[PDB]
This record gives structure tokens, C-alpha cells and sequence, in this order.
């Protein structure tokens, strides 16, 4: 089965290895680099595409 | 030939929708 | 049947064959060529109707198949002109215990216009021949 | 269920089904073959094998045929111009006819094994389970790779037991299939050199035996069996895929550049011809050569053939295309029927001026004509209110040597200026548009399509081989990670990445 | 034998004496040196 | 599984899965052919490329 | 020779957000590529 | 007549819009 | 104008094919 | 280009023949 059949709509639990994710990204880079919090890194993923369109708007 | 224009498409439609339609009909017998 | 798939009809004939040497022949022998012109009628006769039932002295002599279109076509007016070929018959077999003669042709004359309808190819035609000659 | 993007995945571990869709897609290729061949041959036009041959004609499939020796139609035709030839079954209809049969069969075998899949050779004796030996099964098919190789080099190509190959010469005038004896030496390597090609497939086929030999014989190492997943046969369309990537963009380069396996006068010109002005210097060779051995200028332009004046004509390079300007080259530009001869353009003091010719890369292009150092002495202006150098202002005839315009001088204006963007076009020829209802806008040939098809699927299967190398390589996290996978990942916890063994304590 | 030919050769002489070998000699002697103790 | 009569040729021939050379085997002199065709392609790529000039021989369509 | 089951089957399934996302990306792509098909 | 075309593949797209999202498949907690 | 003789055939199947293939998979979903 | 259609005509139906026999729905008595 399609691997998006693992997550329930309404489910309390995160669906992803937050942890996992950051072990890879900051070696792929370097630790300092890479987002260890989840709300930290979705500000960043909203700030930058919206303030580059502000200021080509 | 000076055939039909409409000729290619026409006999291209009139025997691809109902072929379409027992297609559709046959796959999903059984559910 | 040409190269190509084109089909060519032609009208292959002797008629009324007119055919000179050079002067000084005292003799039928291995020198004798005949050169000269023969007529070529048309393939199709004045009779010929054609798949849409169009001829010269019979059939319709427009498109009845198309009405408001009738005699937009060059292909309704038939006709069948009088072609003409040249024959080289050349003599290489002279029997002159019983007057038998033989030898070869080279041919030149037009193809089947389709009573007017395409130009006439140019066909050109070998061959042997013979003939018995009355002493 | 299966989304619908994994529905071929029933195969993977079922071999005679495997065996049978690929039966089925063999079925499917080799029926297309008949079918492009068929459909070609009921569309080919053999009259003119100088100004119409079948590159202008959108012929994708029977240049291919005509490069391996199969020149000849039933119907009496050959590529090369020739007539009266026997091909025997060999033709282009036969060999169209061969491949149908070949589909259907292939068809019938896919329809066999589809049914009876479960044959005891796919099954291991020591398990009860299905087992593929992958490497063996490589030693068997690079051995018999290497027999059909080394066979393709040593009897076809050479004309030993075949009919050799298309070769011609470097203006690609007299084109015809030959035996081509191999090249041993440094020349070998040469990519318009034919004798190169019979060479790689003699060595080539021999190193494929050998190599086929010892991959029946000699095991793989423990350290490369697990290291590429070797009982996986993902791991097989990974590398196979990485392989057909490699050999698509190799075909595409020596399709756009060209090659001794990429004629010109099956495939067109290249676009590094008129770029060159490959043909505009031999033809021009030519024609001094005549002057010098004391001809006129008329003279000297009518021993030009007409092929050749005709690959010196920038609607016959494949780089002035468009993505969807469909169809022959006939569609655009029309059928080419006779060459206009070669234009010499005077200005009023009897300076010889050359039009200058219009690039690749340019959709449209000034009209520029120069002397023979470089100056500009007429052009077409675009805006006249401060003309200096109109045809109008400098006088400017034109004089037509060789082809249909031959002995004749224009004046006019008019004609002067069409005649100079003709001349902006390399050649000048007269087209018939009516028959194909020509648009005016340049197609590319067969060569520059090939190319694009080759080139982008080469790029889309660079794709396919890291997928596929990614789901090899990743099969036991496809499905997603491990629940752990905590400790592992954190910086600073063991010396070595991922290596539980190797932890700190500190 | 042309010049661009024995250029290639020093090519491939210096990308093996230059870049590949002392590289190869550097990390198979700091790997050895500077071992992981299990 | 349904026994044929080619199944019964063929048999042998798909009958070591699995079966490897413990260790290194033959690695290394893998490594010294695929180093020898690096080396070739190197070649061919540039005498397609003209970065390499051989005597005897051009690359252009006269040769 | 027999012709037994074949235990390899699977069914296939496109659920309507999908079916959606698919209608959509291929009306989007006629509309794309209907003007250079009509050239 | 490639303008019927046309206004068919947008009145394809337009009606996929409103069936996709009056006619959508419900979220639902379970 | 002067488009494409090809192109309404094209268009047509361009669109009608994998909307063929999507409502035939969709239909059967379920079995 | 008329026979293109023809031939595709004729050879779907010779096609629905072939999948007709070979894997018509065999006739069980239950
Ligand atoms: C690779 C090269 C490149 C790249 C990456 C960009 C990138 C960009 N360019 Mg630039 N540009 C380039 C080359 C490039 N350009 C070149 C070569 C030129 C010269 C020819 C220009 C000339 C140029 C101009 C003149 C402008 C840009 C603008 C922009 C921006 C457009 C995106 C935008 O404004 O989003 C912002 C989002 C929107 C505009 C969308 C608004 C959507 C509304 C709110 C809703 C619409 C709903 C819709 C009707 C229906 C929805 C469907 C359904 C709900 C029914 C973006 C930053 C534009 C810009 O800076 O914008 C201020 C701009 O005006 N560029
Ligand atoms: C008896 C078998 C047979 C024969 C004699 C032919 C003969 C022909 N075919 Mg057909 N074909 C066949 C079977 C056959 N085919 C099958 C089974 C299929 C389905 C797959 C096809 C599908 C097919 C298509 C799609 C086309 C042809 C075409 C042609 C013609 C040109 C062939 C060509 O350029 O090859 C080119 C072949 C190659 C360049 C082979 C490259 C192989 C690579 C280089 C090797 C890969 C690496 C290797 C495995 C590893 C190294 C090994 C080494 C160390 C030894 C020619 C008349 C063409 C044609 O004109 O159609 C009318 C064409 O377009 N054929
Ligand atoms: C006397 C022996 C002999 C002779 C005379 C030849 C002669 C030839 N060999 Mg063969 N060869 C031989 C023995 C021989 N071989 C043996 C024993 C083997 C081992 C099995 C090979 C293996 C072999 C291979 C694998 C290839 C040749 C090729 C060739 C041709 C080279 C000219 C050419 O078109 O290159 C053109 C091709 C190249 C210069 C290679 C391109 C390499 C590219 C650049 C690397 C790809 C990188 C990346 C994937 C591409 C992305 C690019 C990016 C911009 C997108 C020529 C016919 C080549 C060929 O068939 O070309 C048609 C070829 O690719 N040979
Ligand atoms: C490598 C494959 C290949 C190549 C190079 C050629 C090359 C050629 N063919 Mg052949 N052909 C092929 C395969 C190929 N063909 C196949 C498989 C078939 C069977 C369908 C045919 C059927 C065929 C016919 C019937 C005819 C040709 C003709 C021609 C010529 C004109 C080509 C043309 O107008 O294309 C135009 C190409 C395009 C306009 C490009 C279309 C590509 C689309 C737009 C891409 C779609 C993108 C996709 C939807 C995006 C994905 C979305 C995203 C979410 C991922 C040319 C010599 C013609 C000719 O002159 O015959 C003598 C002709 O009449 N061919
Ligand atoms: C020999 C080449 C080859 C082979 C045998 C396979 C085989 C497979 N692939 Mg891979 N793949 C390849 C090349 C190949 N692929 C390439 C080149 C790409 C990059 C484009 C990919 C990208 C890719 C992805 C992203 C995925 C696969 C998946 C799969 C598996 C299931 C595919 C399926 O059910 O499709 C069913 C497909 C359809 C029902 C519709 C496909 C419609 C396409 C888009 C257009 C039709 C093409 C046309 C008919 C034929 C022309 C193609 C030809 C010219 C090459 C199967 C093992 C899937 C997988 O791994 O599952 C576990 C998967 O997720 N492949
Ligand atoms: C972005 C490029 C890229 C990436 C990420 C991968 C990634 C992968 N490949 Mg692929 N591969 C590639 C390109 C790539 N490959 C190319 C271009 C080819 C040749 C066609 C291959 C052929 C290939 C095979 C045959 C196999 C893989 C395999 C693999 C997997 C294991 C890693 C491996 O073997 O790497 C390959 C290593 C590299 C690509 C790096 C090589 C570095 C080269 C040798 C440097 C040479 C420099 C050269 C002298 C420069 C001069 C050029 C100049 C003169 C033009 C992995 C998924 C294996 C697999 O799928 O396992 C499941 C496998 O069997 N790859
Ligand atoms: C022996 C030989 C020859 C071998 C050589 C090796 C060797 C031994 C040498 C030793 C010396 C050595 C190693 C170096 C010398 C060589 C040298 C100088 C190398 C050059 C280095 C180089 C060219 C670097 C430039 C390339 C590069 C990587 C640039 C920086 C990239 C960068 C800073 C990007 C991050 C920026 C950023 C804002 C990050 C967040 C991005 C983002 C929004 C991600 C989303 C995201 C992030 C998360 O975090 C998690 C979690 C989740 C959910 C998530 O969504
Ligand atoms: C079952 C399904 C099969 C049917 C599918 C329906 C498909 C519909 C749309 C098809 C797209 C092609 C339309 C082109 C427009 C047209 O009318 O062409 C029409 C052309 C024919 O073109 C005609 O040719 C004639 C001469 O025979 C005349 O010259 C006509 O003037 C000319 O229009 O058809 C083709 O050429 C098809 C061959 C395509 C080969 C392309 C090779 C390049 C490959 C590219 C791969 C790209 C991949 C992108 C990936 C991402
Ligand atoms: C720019 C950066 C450059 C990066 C380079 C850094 C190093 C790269 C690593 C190379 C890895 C290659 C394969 C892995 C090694 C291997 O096979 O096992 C290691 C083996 C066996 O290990 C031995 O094996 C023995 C037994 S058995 O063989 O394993 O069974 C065992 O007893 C013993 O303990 C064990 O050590 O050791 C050797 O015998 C070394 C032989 C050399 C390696 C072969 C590589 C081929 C390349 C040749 C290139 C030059 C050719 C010239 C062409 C013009
Ligand atoms: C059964 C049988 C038979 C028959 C056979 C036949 C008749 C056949 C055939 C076949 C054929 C006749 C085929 C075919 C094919 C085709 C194909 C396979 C194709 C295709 C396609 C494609 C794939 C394409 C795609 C595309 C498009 C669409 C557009 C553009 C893009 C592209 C190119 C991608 C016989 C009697 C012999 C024998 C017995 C059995
Ligand atoms: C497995 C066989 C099953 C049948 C499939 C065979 C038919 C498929 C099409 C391929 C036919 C190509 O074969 C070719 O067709 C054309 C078109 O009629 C013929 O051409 C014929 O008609 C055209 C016009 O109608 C004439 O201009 C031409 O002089 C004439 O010979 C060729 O003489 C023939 O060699
Ligand atoms: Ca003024």
C-alpha cells in the first residue's frame, strides 16, 4: 500500500522522526545548520518566499 | 481521397466511448 | 510496370508501317534496315466509356455524379489523337532458297493518353522479327 | 490496494510473468517496427532520390533499415537511386513483414508463459521458493551478447556471410551498402571511419565472449553480492538502466555530430555543416578547380551536382526546426525540384558581393551583402528615411551560373532583393508547395528528432536509475524508518555513524 | 606519437602522482594511525 | 512448480542463488579493468572531442 | 500442463482525491499543450 | 473551430474544480 | 485559421486517454 | 490516411475474437 495510508487524519501522534531528520540534515551540512524545532523551521519555510515576494512586489 | 474532415474523429469517438463505457463497466464488476 | 508502381498501357503496332533503306540495294541481305514511321492509333477507342460512363462518340460529356459541378472537369471532353512511331527493322537472316527473312526491331512510340487525360510516355520496344519474302 | 503507479510490481517476484511482460513489450517493439516500416513504405516517395530522398521525407525508420543493407523495395525501387534490383524477401516490405510475424509470435509466447508461470526452473531445490541466480543469468546473456557481436563484426559488416553497411563519401554523393574490411589501428578509433565500427564489434564481441566466460564460472565476492544487493533484481534494473542512459546519450551525440553510423544521406545533414560552410567550400573547390583548368563561369557552376548545391541549403540543417512544426521537411519549405544555379551579385562599379549567410540560431536575419574584404556594400534597410546602401541606391545586379537560371542577369530591384534572401539561404531551389500545402517555416530532419527523443529519455532514465538504485539500496526502510532510531542518529553518541558498536560512553 | 598524445599520458601520470596517490597514501596512514577503538 | 522437458535442460543452469566467493575474490583485478576502461573512454572522448590529435587519421567525414 | 492460480495478484486502487488530482493535471495539460498541438 | 477545443478543456478543468470540491471525499477522525 | 490538421485528434485523445484510465481505476476501486 | 482508421477498425475486431475464445469465461456446472 501507498505509504500516506500510515497517517490518519486526526491522529495525535507525529507521523514523521523529527530527531531522524535533523541527524541527517546537519551531517549532510553541519549540526548548527539544520532546524531541531519543528516551529522554528515552518516560520522559516513561511518568512522567506513571503518576504522575497514583498520586496519583488 | 477528398473524404470527410470529421470522418478520422467521428469513427475514432463512436467506437472509443461505448468501448470506454464497457470498460469501465466489466473492471469494476464484482465490488 | 515501371519501377515505382506506375502502369503504363501502350498501343503496340505496325500499322501502315512506311520504311526506307539507303539507296543502292541490289539485294535482301545482312545490311538491310528498314527505317521508318508507322501510325499509332489511340489506345482507348471513340467507343471507350470511361468509369464514369464519359466517351468521345458515346457516354455523357459531363460529371452527372456531381451536378452543381458538372463541367468543371477537362476529363469530361475525350479525345483520341493520331500518334505516330518510328520502327528500325534491321535484317540479320536472309534465306534466299525460300525467300525467309529475320532479324531485329527497335521501336519508339507513345503510351496510352486515357483518351486525352495524361501526357503519353515515351516507350521504346526491341525485339526479333520475321517475314517470308514472295519471289 | 496497489496505487496505480506500482501495478507492475506484481511481476517482481514472479519470473515467468516476468518473462511474459517482457515478451509482451519485445511483441510491442518489434510490431511497432513492422508497423512504422509499413506505414513509411505507404507514404515514400521513390522518384527523386537526389532532391526529395527520405530525410526530407520524415523517413525515421528506413534509414535504419538502409544503414545495415537492406536499400531495396519489391516494387522495384532502391534508396540509392538504382533500379532493376533484386533484394529477394530482404526488402523494406519484407523486413517489415518479418517483424509483424516476430510480434505475433512474441505475442502468442508472452500469452504461454503468462498462463504458465509456475514452471519447477524458477523455484530454488534447496528452499520451495522462486529464485533467480542473477549472475549466472548475466554470464549467459553477456555471453551470448559477446556470440552476437562478434557475429554482427565478423560476417555481416564484413561481408563475409551479409551485406556490409551503408558507407559513402565525405559529401555524401554516392552512398551505397559495402563489406568494410575492420581497422586495426589508431584509425579505428575515427567515428567516421566504418572500418572502426566492424573492429569494435570483432574485439567487442570477443571481450563479451571472454567476459561471458568467466561470469558462468566465477561466483561474485561476498563483499559485491551484498554490497549490490545481488539477489535483488531491482539491482539489475538500477545498473541496466544506468547502462541504456549511457548508450542514449552516446546514440544522440553521434547522431547530432555525426558519424561513420550516421550518414548524411540517410539522415540529413548536420547543423556543424552549415555552420562550416562544409559544403559551400567543396562546392566552391570545385568550381575554381574548373576555372583553373580554364572553364567559363557557367561552365565551371554547371558541373555542380544538384544533390550537393543541396546539402549547401540551411532549411536541410536540423538545428531551424521547431518543437511543433510537425512532419516532413517537405511541409515546410515543399519538394524540391530543381536547383536555381549560383548567384554572383555586382554592385554599379562591378564589386562581387556575397550575401550574408543566415546562422542557426536565427529565426530571421538582415539582409548584408560585402565585398571581398569585409565591407559592407549593400544591405536591405529597414527603415529608409537615411538609406545609404539600398540595392536601390547601389545598383546591385545579380547573374545566375549553372541550375535552372542559368546565362540569365536580373536588374530589377524586385528580383534583386528576393534573389539576395534566397542567397541568405545557402542554395537556391525552386519547391513545389501545393502538393503537401507547404506552411514556410523550417523543419528539422530525422536526425535532429532522433536526437531530441534520445537525448531527453537519456536524461529522464538518469532518473529512473536513482530511483530504482535508491529502492535497491533502501528496501528494508521503504515502507518507512525504524520505530526506534532515537539513539543512532544524535550527534557526538558513537564514534563512527550509524555503528552501535562504536560508542563513546563520554 | 603527436604531442597531445604525450601530453594525455602526463595527464594521466600527474592525476594519478598529484591527486590520486597521495591521497590515497594520506588516508590509508591516518586511518590506520587514528583508529576506532570498538 | 510444473516440470517441462526444457525446465529439465535448463535446470542446472539456475541452480546456484545465492552461492558466492567468501571475502574479496576477485575485486581487485575488477577494479583494474574498470580503471582500463576509464582509461579508453578517456581516449575515444577525446579524439571525438579533438583534444586528442593521432597521426594517420583526422576526425572529419573525408577522415 | 496446468493452469493453477496465480497467488502474485493484487488489487489496484485510485481513491477520488486522487481521481480529482488526476482529472485536474490532465485538463491542465490539454489546456498547455492543446494551442501547439493546433500550432 | 479549435476554439471548441479550447472552451472544452477549460470547461473540463472548471467542472473538475466544482466536483472536487462539492462532491470531495469527507475528512473524517476515526 | 490555418491550424493543425491533427491537432483536434490530438487534443481530444491527449485529454480523453488518462481520463479514461483514472475513471476506469477509480470505478473499480473497491473490488 | 482513411485505412489507418479501416485496419484499426478490423483489427480490433479481430482482436475481440482472439480474447473472445482464448480467455472467454469458462463454462463450470455447479
Ligand atoms: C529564471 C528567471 C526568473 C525568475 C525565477 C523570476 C521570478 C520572478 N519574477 Mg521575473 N523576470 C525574468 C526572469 C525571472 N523572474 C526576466 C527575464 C524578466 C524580463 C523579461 C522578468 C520580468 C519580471 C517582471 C516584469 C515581473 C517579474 C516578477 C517576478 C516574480 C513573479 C512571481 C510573483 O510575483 O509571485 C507573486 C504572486 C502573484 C503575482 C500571484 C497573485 C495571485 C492572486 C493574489 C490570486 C490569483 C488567483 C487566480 C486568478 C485564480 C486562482 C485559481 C482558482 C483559485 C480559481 C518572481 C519573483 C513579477 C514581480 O516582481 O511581481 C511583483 C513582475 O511583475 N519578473
Ligand atoms: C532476428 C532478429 C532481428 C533482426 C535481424 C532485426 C533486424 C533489424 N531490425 Mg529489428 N527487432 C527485433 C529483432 C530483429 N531485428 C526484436 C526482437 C525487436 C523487438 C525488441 C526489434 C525491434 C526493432 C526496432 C524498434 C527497430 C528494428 C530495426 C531493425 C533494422 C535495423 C537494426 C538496427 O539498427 O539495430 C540497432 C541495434 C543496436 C544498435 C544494438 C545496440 C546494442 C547495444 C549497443 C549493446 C548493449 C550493451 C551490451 C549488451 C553489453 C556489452 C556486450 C559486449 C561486450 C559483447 C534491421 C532490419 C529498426 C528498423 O529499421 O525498423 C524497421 C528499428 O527501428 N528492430
Ligand atoms: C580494436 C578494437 C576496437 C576498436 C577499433 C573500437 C572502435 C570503437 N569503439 Mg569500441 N571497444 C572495444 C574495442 C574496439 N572498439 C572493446 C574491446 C571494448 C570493451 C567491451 C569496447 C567498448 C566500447 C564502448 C563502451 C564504446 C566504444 C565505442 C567505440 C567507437 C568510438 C568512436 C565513437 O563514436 O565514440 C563515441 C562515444 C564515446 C566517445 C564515449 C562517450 C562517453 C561519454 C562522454 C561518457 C558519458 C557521461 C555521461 C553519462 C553523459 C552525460 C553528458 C551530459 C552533457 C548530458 C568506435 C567504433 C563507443 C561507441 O560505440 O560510440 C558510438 C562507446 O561508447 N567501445
Ligand atoms: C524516438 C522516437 C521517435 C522519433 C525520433 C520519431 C521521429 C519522427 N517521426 Mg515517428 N513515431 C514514433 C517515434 C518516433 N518518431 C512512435 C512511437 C510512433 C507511434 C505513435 C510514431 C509515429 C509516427 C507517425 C504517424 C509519423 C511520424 C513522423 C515522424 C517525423 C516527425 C516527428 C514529429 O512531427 O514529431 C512531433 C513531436 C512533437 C510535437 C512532440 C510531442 C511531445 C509531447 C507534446 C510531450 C508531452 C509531455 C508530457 C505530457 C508532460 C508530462 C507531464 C508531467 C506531469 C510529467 C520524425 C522523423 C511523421 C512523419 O513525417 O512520417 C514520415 C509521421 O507522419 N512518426
Ligand atoms: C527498463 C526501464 C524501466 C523498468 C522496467 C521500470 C519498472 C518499474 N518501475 Mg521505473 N522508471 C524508469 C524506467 C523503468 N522502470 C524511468 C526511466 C523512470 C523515470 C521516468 C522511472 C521512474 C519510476 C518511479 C518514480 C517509480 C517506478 C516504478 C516502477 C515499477 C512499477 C511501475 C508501474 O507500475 O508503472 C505503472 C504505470 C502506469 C500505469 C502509467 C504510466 C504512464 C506513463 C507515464 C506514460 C506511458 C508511457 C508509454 C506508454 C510508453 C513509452 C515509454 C518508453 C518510450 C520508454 C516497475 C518495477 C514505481 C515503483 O518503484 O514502485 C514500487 C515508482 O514509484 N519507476
Ligand atoms: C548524480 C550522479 C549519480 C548518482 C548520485 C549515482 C548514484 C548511484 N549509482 Mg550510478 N551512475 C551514474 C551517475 C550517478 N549514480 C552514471 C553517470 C553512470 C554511468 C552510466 C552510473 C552507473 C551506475 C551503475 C552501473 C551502478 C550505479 C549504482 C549507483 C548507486 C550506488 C552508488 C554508486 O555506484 O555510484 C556510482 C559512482 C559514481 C557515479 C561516481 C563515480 C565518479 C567517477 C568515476 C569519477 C571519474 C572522473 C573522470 C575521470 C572525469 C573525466 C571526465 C571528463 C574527461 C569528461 C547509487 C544510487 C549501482 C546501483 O544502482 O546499485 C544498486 C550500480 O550498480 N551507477
Ligand atoms: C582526500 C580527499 C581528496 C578528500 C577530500 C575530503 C577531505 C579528507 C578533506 C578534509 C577537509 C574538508 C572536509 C574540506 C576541504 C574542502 C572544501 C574547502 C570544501 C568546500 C565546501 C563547499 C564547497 C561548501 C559549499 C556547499 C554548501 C554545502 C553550502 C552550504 C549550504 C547551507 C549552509 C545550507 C543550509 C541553509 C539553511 C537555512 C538550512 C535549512 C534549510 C531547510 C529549510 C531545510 C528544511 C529542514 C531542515 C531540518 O533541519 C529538518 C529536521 C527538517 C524537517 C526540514 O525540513
Ligand atoms: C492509445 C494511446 C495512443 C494515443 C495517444 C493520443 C496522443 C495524443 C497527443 C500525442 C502527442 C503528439 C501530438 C503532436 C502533434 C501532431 O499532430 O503531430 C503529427 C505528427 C505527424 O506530422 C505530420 O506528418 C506528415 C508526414 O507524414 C505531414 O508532414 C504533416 O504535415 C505533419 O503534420 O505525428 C507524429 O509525428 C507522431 C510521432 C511523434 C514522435 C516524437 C519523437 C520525439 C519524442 C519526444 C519525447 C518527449 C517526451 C517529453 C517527456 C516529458
Ligand atoms: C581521490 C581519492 C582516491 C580514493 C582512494 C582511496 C582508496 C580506495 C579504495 C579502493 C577499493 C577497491 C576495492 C576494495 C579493496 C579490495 O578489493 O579488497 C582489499 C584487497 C584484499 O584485502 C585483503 O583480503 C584478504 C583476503 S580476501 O581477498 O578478502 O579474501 C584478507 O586476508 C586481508 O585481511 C584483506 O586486507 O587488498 C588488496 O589486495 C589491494 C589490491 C588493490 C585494490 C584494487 C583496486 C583496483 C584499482 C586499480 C587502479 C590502478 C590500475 C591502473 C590502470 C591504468
Ligand atoms: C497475433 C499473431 C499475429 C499477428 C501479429 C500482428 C498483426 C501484430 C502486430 C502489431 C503492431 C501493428 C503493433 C504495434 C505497435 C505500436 C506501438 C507499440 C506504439 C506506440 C506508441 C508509443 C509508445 C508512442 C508514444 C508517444 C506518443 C503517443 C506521442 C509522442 C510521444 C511518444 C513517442 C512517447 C501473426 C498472424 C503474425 C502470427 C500469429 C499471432
Ligand atoms: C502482414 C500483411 C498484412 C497487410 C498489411 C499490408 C498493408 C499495410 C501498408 C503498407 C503498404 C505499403 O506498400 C506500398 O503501398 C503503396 C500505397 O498503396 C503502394 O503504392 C501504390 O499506390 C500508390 C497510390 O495509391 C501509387 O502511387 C503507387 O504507384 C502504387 O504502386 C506501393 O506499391 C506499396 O509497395
Ligand atoms: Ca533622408
Amino acid at each position: 500500500e501507498s505509504q500516506n495510508y500510515g497517517y490518519k487524519f486526526g491522529q495525535e501522534e507525529e507521523t514523521y522522526n523529527i530527531v531522524a531528520a535533523h541527524g541527517y540534515f546537519g551531517r549532510l551540512i553541519f549540526q548548527y545548520a539544520s532546524f531541531n524545532n519543528s516551529r522554528s523551521l515552518h516560520f522559516f519555510l513561511g518568512a522567506w518566499p513571503v518576504i522575497g515576494i514583498w520586496f519583488t512586489a | 481521397m477528398q473524404v470527410n474532415n470529421l470522418g478520422f474523429i467521428a469513427s475514432i469517438l463512436f467506437v472509443l466511448v461505448p468501448t470506454v463505457f464497457l470498460l469501465i463497466l466489466f473492471i469494476q464488476t464484482g465490488k | 510496370l515501371l519501377p515505382g508502381g506506375e502502369e503504363v498501357p501502350f498501343f503496340f503496332t505496325v500499322k501502315n508501317f512506311t520504311g526506307t533503306t539507303e539507296p543502292g540495294f541490289t539485294s535482301i541481305n545482312s545490311s538491310t534496315d528498314f527505317v521508318g514511321d508507322f501510325n499509332v492509333p489511340s489506345y482507348r477507342g471513340a467507343g471507350f466509356l470511361d468509369p464514369k460512363a464519359r466517351g468521345l462518340y458515346t457516354g455523357y460529356d459531363n460529371a452527372v455524379a456531381l451536378p452543381s459541378a458538372a463541367d468543371k472537369f477537362r476529363t469530361n471532353k475525350k479525345e483520341t489523337p493520331l500518334g505516330k512511331g518510328t520502327l528500325s527493322l534491321q535484317v540479320t537472316q536472309v534465306d534466299g532458297s525460300t525467300g525467309e527473312i529475320a532479324g531485329i526491331f527497335e521501336s519508339e512510340q507513345p503510351s496510352d493518353t486515357d483518351l486525352g487525360a495524361k501526357e503519353p510516355l515515351d516507350v521504346k520496344v526491341r525485339g526479333i522479327f520475321y517475314g517470308r519474302v514472295d519471289t | 490496494g496497489l496505487p496505480w503507479y506500482r501495478v507492475h510490481t506484481v511481476v517482481l517476484n514472479d519470473p515467468g510473468r516476468l518473462i511474459s511482460v517482457h515478451l509482451m513489450h519485445t511483441a510491442l517493439v518489434a510490431g511497432w517496427a513492422g508497423s512504422m516500416a509499413l506505414y513509411e513504405l505507404a507514404i515514400f516517395d521513390s522518384s527523386d532520390a537526389v532532391l526529395n530522398p527520405m530525410w526530407r521525407q520524415g523517413m525515421f525508420v528506413l534509414p535504419f533499415m538502409a544503414r545495415l543493407g537492406v536499400t531495396s523495395s519489391w516494387n522495384g525501387w532502391s534508396v540509392t537511386g538504382e533500379t532493376g534490383l533484386d533484394p529477394g524477401f530482404w526488402s523494406f516490405e519484407g523486413v517489415a513483414a518479418a517483424h509483424i510475424v516476430l510480434s505475433g509470435l512474441l505475442f502468442l509466447a508472452a500469452v504461454w508463459h503468462w498462463v504458465f508461470w509456475d514452471l519447477e526452473l524458477f523455484v530454488d531445490p534447496r528452499t520451495g521458493e522462486s529464485a533467480l541466480d542473477l549472475p549466472k543469468m548475466f554470464g549467459i546473456h553477456l555471453f551470448l551478447s559477446g556470440l552476437l557481436c562478434f557475429g554482427f563484426g565478423a560476417f555481416h559488416l564484413t561481408g563475409v556471410w551479409g551485406p556490409g553497411m551503408w558507407v559513402s563519401d565525405p559529401y555524401g554523393l554516392t552512398g551505397h551498402v559495402q563489406p568494410v574490411a575492420p581497422e586495426w589501428g589508431p584509425a579505428g578509433f575515427n567515428p567516421f571511419n566504418p572500418g572502426g565500427v566492424v573492429a569494435h564489434h570483432i574485439a567487442a564481441g570477443i571481450v563479451g565472449i571472454i567476459a561471458g566466460l568467466f561470469h558462468l564460472t566465477v561466483r561474485p565476492p561476498e563483499r559485491l553480492y551484498k554490497a549490490l544487493r545481488m539477489g535483488n533484481i531491482e539491482t539489475v534494473l538500477s545498473s541496466s538502466i544506468a547502462a541504456v542512459f549511457f548508450a542514449a546519450f552516446v546514440v544522440a551525440g553521434t547522431m547530432w555530430y555525426g558519424n561513420a553510423t550516421t550518414p548524411i544521406e540517410l539522415f540529413g545533414p548536420t547543423r556543424y555543416q552549415w555552420d562550416k560552410g562544409y559544403f559551400q567550400e567543396e562546392i566552391q573547390r570545385r568550381v575554381d578547380s574548373q576555372l583553373a583548368e580554364g572553364a567559363s563561369l557557367s561552365e565551371a557552376w554547371s558541373t555542380i551536382p544538384e544533390k550537393l548545391a543541396f546539402y549547401d541549403y540551411v532549411g536541410n540543417s536540423p538545428a531551424k526546426g521547431g518543437l511543433f512544426r510537425t512532419g516532413a521537411m517537405n511541409s515546410g519549405d515543399g519538394i524540391a525540384q530543381e536547383w536555381i544555379g549560383h548567384p554572383i551579385f555586382k554592385d554599379k562599379e562591378g564589386r562581387e558581393l556575397e550575401v550574408r549567410r543566415m546562422p542557426n540560431f536565427f529565426e530571421t536575419f538582415p539582409v548584408i551583402m560585402t565585398d571581398a574584404d569585409g565591407v559592407v556594400r549593400a544591405d536591405i534597410p529597414f527603415r529608409r528615411s537615411e538609406s545609404k546602401f539600398s540595392v536601390e541606391q547601389t545598383g546591385v545586379t545579380v547573374s545566375f551560373y549553372g541550375g535552372a537560371l542559368d546565362g540569365q542577369t536580373f536588374s530589377n530591384p524586385s528580383d534583386v532583393k528576393k534573389f539576395a534572401r534566397k542567397a541568405q539561404l545557402g542554395e537556391g531551389f525552386d519547391f513545389d508547395t501545393e502538393t503537401f500545402n507547404s506552411d514556410g517555416v523550417f523543419r528539422t530532419s530525422p536526425r535532429g528528432w532522433f536526437t531530441f527523443g534520445h537525448a531527453v529519455f537519456a536524461l529522464l532514465f538518469f532518473f529512473g536509475h536513482i530511483w530504482h538504485g535508491s529502492r535497491t539500496l533502501f528496501r528494508d526502510v521503504f515502507a518507512g524508518v525504524d520505530p526506534g532510531l532515537e539513539e543512532q542518529v544524535e550527534f557526538g553518541v558513537f564514534a563512527k555513524v550509524g555503528d552501535l558498536s562504536t560508542r563513546k560512553e563520554a | 606519437m603527436t604531442p597531445s598524445l604525450a601530453n594525455f599520458l602526463w595527464s594521466l601520470v600527474l592525476g594519478a602522482a598529484i591527486v590520486l596517490i597521495p591521497a590515497t597514501v594520506g588516508l590509508i596512514f591516518i586511518s590506520q594511525k587514528d583508529k576506532i577503538t570498538r | 512448480a510444473q516440470r517441462t522437458r526444457l525446465g529439465d535442460i535448463l535446470r542446472p543452469l539456475n541452480s546456484e542463488y545465492g552461492k558466492v566467493v567468501p571475502g574479496w575474490g576477485t575485486t581487485p583485478v575488477m577494479g583494474v579493468f574498470m580503471a582500463l576502461f576509464l582509461v579508453f573512454l578517456l581516449i575515444i572522448l577525446q579524439i571525438y572531442n579533438s583534444s586528442l590529435i593521432l597521426e594517420g587519421f583526422s576526425v572529419d567525414w573525408a577522415g | 500442463m496446468d493452469r493453477n492460480s496465480n497467488p502474485n495478484r493484487q488489487p489496484v486502487e485510485l481513491n477520488r482525491t486522487s481521481l480529482y488530482l488526476g482529472l485536474l493535471l490532465v485538463a491542465v495539460l490539454g489546456i498547455l499543450f492543446s494551442s501547439y498541438f493546433f500550432n | 473551430m479549435e476554439s471548441v477545443a479550447y472552451i472544452l478543456v477549460l470547461t473540463m478543468a472548471l467542472a473538475v474544480l466544482f466536483f472536487a470540491i462539492a462532491f470531495r471525499e469527507p475528512p473524517r477522525i476515526e
